[PDB]
Parts: C-alpha cells; structure tokens; sequence
C-alpha cells in the first residue's frame, strides 16, 4: 500500500490547486464539492446519480494510498465533474463551476508533471 | 454585475408565500449574476425554504414571464434571522397599467405567429411582440 | 367594508363608492352633491327592488365580496318630475364586435 | 371630492372622481371638467372606468392585489383604448 512520497508530493500539489481556486473575484469554486450532500437532506440525488464522491473523500484516497498514478486520480475527479453535470441542469452555477474546475485540473497536472 | 447573490455562507430560512391568481416561478440570481429557475409555487400556497445571507431573489409567472412583486418591491434579499425568526416574502402582483394588463389577455389568446393579422395600430404590433423577459428587466434595474 | 357601484339613470352612470354601514340615504346624498336634485327627489333600486332610506347598502344585499372596484355592483335611479316619480329605465351599452376567428 | 363627465362615442355619460380620471396621461393634458371621446365605445369606457377605481384603490395597498378580468370580447377594443389614453 505505502505509495512514493514525491508522487504524494504532487498528488496532493494538483489538488490543493483545485481547491484553492478564487477565480478574480474572491470566490471558492470548490467549496461546494469537499463534503457530499446528506443522504437524509434529499435521497432523489443518491436515486439519480449511480457512484457519489467529493473532495474530502478525494484527499482521503492519497492518505489511504489508493491512487496508484496521475490516470487513476484524474479518473475519479473527471466522475465527480461528471456527476454534478449530470444532476444539475446546463447553465447553473454548480454546471458551470465543475466546467471550471475540470479545466483548473487540466492545466495543473500539465503544469505538476513538467 | 451590481444585481448577484453575495456568498456569505451563512443561513437564512425564508417563507415564501404566493398571494396571486398565477403560478408564480421563484427565480434565484446566482454569484455570477445570472437568473436560475426553481420550483414554481400554485396560486395560494406558502413553503418555508432554506436560503442564505445576501442572496438576490426576484418572482416572475411560470408561464408569460409578467413580473410578479413581492414585500411591494421588485427584487428581494433575505438577511439573517434575529433569534431564529422566518424572513417573510409575500409576493404579490403589481397594479399593472392598462395597456400592458391588456396585452397580457390578448397574448395569452393568440399564438405569436397570428400577432400582425389583428385590426389594430401599427404601433401595437411591436408593443404585443416585445414579451416579457427577465434579462431584459435586470438591464432595467440597474440604476 | 367599502362597496364600489355605479348609480345608473338611462344614459347617465356615476361611479362612486361607499361603506357597507352607510345608508341608502346617505347614497342619495352622494348623487345630491353630483347631479343636483334633493334625496326626496331620487329613488334607488337594486335590479328591480325598492330600496328604503333608512335600510344599510349591507341589508340591501350589496356586500364588499359582490361590490368591487374591478366589477362593481349596479343600481338603478330614477327621478321625479313634479308629481309622479318616472319608470326605472336603464339603456344598456353597447354590444361588442363578434369575436375574430384568429384569437379563438 | 371633485367630479369629471366623461362622454363615449354613442352618448353615453360616466361621471367619475377627477384623481380617478387622471389615472390616465391623455385625459390628465386635457384637463390641464367635460370630455368627449369620437372612437371610444360605452362598453369600452366603463371598463377603463372600472380600472381607474381599481388602480386608485390598489395602488400602495400592501394587504393582497386581485387581477383585473378582461373578457376575450373586449380585449382587442379596451386595448387600443389604453394605449390612446396611455393608462
């Protein structure tokens, strides 16, 4: 299980760039993505969608050592992109932050791996 | 944009409250100032609903897009409760003017392609055509 | 309560309101002020009843729910020239054009 | 309270309240106690009388605001009275 620290060194690195994107103005877009809704707020998400996930659990996988490569990882934060363009609708807020952040992580493994 | 809802992040329960014939569309305005549906409320009807702090809200009909006031004004922000205490937003329908209150009868009976085959004036015709539109009226308030 | 009405006399309407407390007295009053002639002068009516001075717009059957600014309730005057008191006689309005094909 | 005759195309005289007649910008430039109107029918201009004692009424009235009825068979003809009047 235990990974090789500099690949932990950046796992983390692309992450933290994801979340800490202010976009100009001074707004958090990742903000609403680091803890899934409660199961008992409203079930008709958890029915819609088939696989939830967030950021906390994201950070958790590279504590946990379950991400093997930089695929593995972009993996499921392209299903957690996936997800919120699922279940919310074209042209609300949470559609167009995820669009944001999935170009926000593109650019940062490029940027992490050379 | 100057009309957007500002994170706070703070609670703010709301009741909103449906005091009109139509069935009203509540109509969020988001951190980047654009407007996002939500579920619409049948004529006579009162939900408690969670919002926030500094959020912009604005009521329109479900189907012609009329603009519908609330507590007497056109757009709403809740702030925070007291000691726990509901924000309340009656919405209500504003005293329209004769014109556009006719407008509204006469575009519900006929289909937007038939609008140029009534017996009226040439001026109507462009008055009938320019429906009501929430981007429009946000370009309005401002100022 | 306030009852909106319109007094009617043959091509004469006067839009008013009033208080569902109020007597019909008080409404020949109102018409005094407007039309010029005394209450002793005047009879109201309510479609085709005899309304008396003293009894309330209320006991009359015009009640605030019926009687509205939108669609306010009618009532029938007729004047006295001398002797006799003249027929209730209301010309009704105009009819409108039958309705075009394109907004049925 | 001061009054207003307001005369229809067919004879028809309405006498309402002058605040409620200035409802209107058209008949609010004439004024500034007798007014005739040529196009305007009886049917028509009680129906704009009503919304006159209906706007005065509702207007700055927080409680709760009913809709105006217009039939279908005077909505082409109280249409282009409101827009002559601009009410």
């Amino acid at each position: 299980s235990p990974n090789p620290p500099k690949l932990t060194k950046q796992m983390n690195a692309i992450i933290d760039t994801v979340i800490n994107y202010k976009d100009s103005s001074g707004r958090q877009l990742s903000e609403v993505f680091i803890q899934l809704p409660s199961r008992k707020e409203l079930p008709e998400y958890y029915e819609l969608i088939r696989k939830p996930v967030d950021f906390k659990k994201i950070k958790e996988r590279i504590r946990n050592h379950k991400y093997r490569s930089l695929g593995d990882l972009e993996k499921d934060v392209m299903l957690l992109c996936h997800n919120a363009q699922t279940f919310n609708l074209e042209g609300s807020q949470i559609y167009e932050d995820s669009i944001v952040l999935q170009s926000v992580f593109k650019s940062a493994r490029q940027k992490i791996a050379k | 944009p100057v009309l957007r809802s500002v994170n706070s992040r703070e609670p703010s329960q709301v009741i909103f409250c449906n005091r009109s014939p139509r069935v009203v569309l509540p109509v969020w305005l988001n951190f980047d100032g654009e407007p996002q549906p939500y579920p619409t409320l049948p004529p006579g009807t009162g939900r408690r609903i969670h919002s926030y702090r500094g959020h912009l809200w604005l009521f329109r009909d479900a189907g012609t897009h009329d603009g519908l006031l609330v507590n007497q004004t056109e757009l709403f922000v809740p702030s925070l409760n007291v000691d726990g205490q509901p924000i309340f937003a009656n919405i209500t329908l504003p005293v329209y003017t004769l014109k556009e209150r006719c407008l509204q009868v006469v575009r519900s009976l006929v289909k937007p392609e038939n609008y140029r085959r009534l017996d009226i004036v040439r001026s109507l015709y462009e008055d009938l055509e320019d429906h009501p539109n929430v981007q429009k009226d946000l370009e309005r308030l401002t100022q | 309560m306030d009852v909106f009405l319109m007094i009617r006399r043959h091509k004469t309407t006067i839009f008013t309101d009033a208080k569902e407390s109020s007597t019909v007295f008080e409404l020949k009053r109102i018409v005094e002020g407007i039309l010029k002639r005394p209450p002793d002068e005047q009879r109201l009516y309510k479609d085709d009843q005899l309304l008396d001075d003293g009894k309330t717009l209320g006991e009359c059957g015009f009640t605030s729910q019926t009687a509205r600014p939108q669609a306010p309730a009618t009532v029938g005057l007729a004047f006295r020239a001398d002797d006799t008191f003249e027929a209730l006689c209301i010309e009704p309005f105009s009819s409108p054009p039958e309705l075009p094909d394109v907004m049925k | 309270m001061m009054y207003v005759k307001l005369i229809s195309s067919d004879g028809h005289e309405f006498i309402v309240k002058r605040e409620h007649a200035l409802t209107s910008g058209t008949i609010k430039a004439m004024l500034s106690n007798e007014v005739n109107f040529r196009e305007i029918p009886s049917h028509v201009l009680s129906k704009v009388c009503m919304y006159f004692t209906y706007k005065v009424r509702y207007t700055n009235s927080s409680t709760e605001i009913p809709e105006f009825p217009i039939a279908p068979e005077i909505a082409l003809e109280l249409l282009m009275a409101a827009n002559f009047l601009d009410c």
